[PDB]
């Protein structure tokens, strides 16, 4: 079983299951693509609906995670500035 | 395709539970990433404050 593209994105998923302790979204990008393919052909309403809704939440949260990562980088830059001074 | 995917994918109903588990684990993974991001942010704040106190 398992879809072809589902198997491809799953291959990448199993290739990077938990090698990301802290980051905005890197492997989660291919997971976003996976849920896109899924919802394009996913069944079971009610249980389904929350998956694309939360997918949109994940997209907005991806932008927010990019903001968090960039702001943490800014904090690190300010720290390096104070340390240098 | 309406009735076709309905009957087919409903029979696929056991498979989709794993897909739900995938999405749930993705959420938990980014949640732990958010925890690490918070750790980094607080680390930068505390370390910058310590460096300021050392040089002030």
């Amino acid at each position: 079983l398992g879809g072809d593209l589902h198997a491809q994105i799953m291959r990448g998923t199993r290739a990077r299951p938990g090698q990301q302790p802290g980051s905005g979204d890197i492997d989660m990008e291919v997971l976003l693509r996976g849920v896109e393919k899924l919802c394009a052909v996913y069944p079971l309403p009610g249980a389904l609906e929350r998956v694309p809704v939360i997918r949109q939440k994940w997209q907005a949260q991806s932008n927010t995670l990019a903001y968090y990562e960039a702001k943490i980088a800014e904090q690190q830059e300010m720290l390096d500035r104070i340390a240098q001074e | 395709l309406a009735a076709a995917e309905a009957s087919l994918r409903d029979e696929i109903g056991p498979f989709i539970q794993l897909l739900l588990d995938r999405a749930e684990k993705h959420l938990d993974r980014q949640a732990r990433r958010i925890e690490t991001l918070k750790a980094r942010a607080e680390l930068n704040a505390g370390r910058l404050s310590q460096y300021s106190g050392d040089g002030h």
